[PDB]
């Protein structure tokens, strides 16, 4: 799981 | 960062907040490392899409005027040509952002020092992850920059079945995995600062954690190994 916020697949 | 403590304002001056336009404002989405007055190093998965980005240097509190920030647009993004959005575990999770203007350096804004190419740290090497990412798995972003001691886990251990197995590559650095401290959503792209010969240098670009959670015992946070891309980084900067 990558650590982009809110998610990798959901900014 | 899960299990972090608030960093002092001038401890990690190369840390930046990569934000994207959201509604009528800007929203923090990833971390990054300032490496040239006009280049920021971050994760490819953070800039893989079609979002509008701005970089904030000298940032401490995301929700308050610190009186030290400089805001600057991202004019060009260079993602590693081998980056595969469908397989972050394949590696190459790194991108360089050319800023619209050079920022001014001061105690809050400095270039992150990069390790020498090919450097691989001994197991249990001392490092710190920094970022505004979630403070708990499935939680919320930190308001102030956090830091957490995350010692490295060398490839031999990291790649064993009880840890990351086949998922980790030698082009990455694993750190932490103590069940308590870890990177979490919003820390991607940020630095893993490791103490080598008395100087902290940025050895990792925050990439991923376990599907099971941010702080999972024996699932250390995984970072792109900066030292594997020194030639790539220098070639990009030299040509843009």
């Amino acid at each position: 799981t990558t650590l982009k916020f809110p998610s990798d697949w959901d900014d | 960062v899960v299990g972090g403590t608030e960093a002092q304002r001038n401890s990690w001056p190369s840390q930046i907040s990569l934000q994207y336009r959201s509604g009528s404002s800007w929203a923090h989405t990833c971390g990054g490392t300032l490496i040239r007055q006009n280049w920021v190093m971050t994760a490819a998965h953070c800039v893989d899409r079609e979002l509008t980005f701005r970089v904030v240097v000298g940032e401490h509190n995301l929700n308050q005027n610190d009186g030290t920030e400089q805001y600057v647009g991202v004019q060009k993004i260079v993602v590693h040509p081998y980056w595969n959005t469908d397989d972050v575990a394949a590696g190459y999770d790194i991108a360089l952002l050319r800023l619209a203007q050079s920022v001014t350096l001061n105690s809050y804004v400095q270039l992150g020092v990069l390790p020498r190419a090919g450097t691989i740290l001994a197991n249990n090497s001392p490092c710190y992850i920094t970022g505004w990412g979630l403070t708990r798995t499935n939680g919320q972003l930190a308001q102030t920059l956090q830091q957490a001691y995350l010692p490295t886990v060398d490839y031999a251990i990291c790649s064993s079945s009880s840890y990351w197995g086949s998922t980790v590559k030698n082009s990455m650095v694993c750190a932490g995995g103590d069940g308590v401290r870890s990177g979490c959503q919003g820390d991607s792209g940020g630095p893993l600062h490791c103490l080598v010969n008395g100087q902290y240098a940025v050895h990792g670009v925050t990439s991923f954690v376990s599907r099971l959670g941010c702080n999972v015992t024996r699932k250390p946070t995984v970072f792109t190994r900066v030292s594997a891309y020194i030639s790539w980084i220098n070639n990009v900067i030299a040509s843009n």
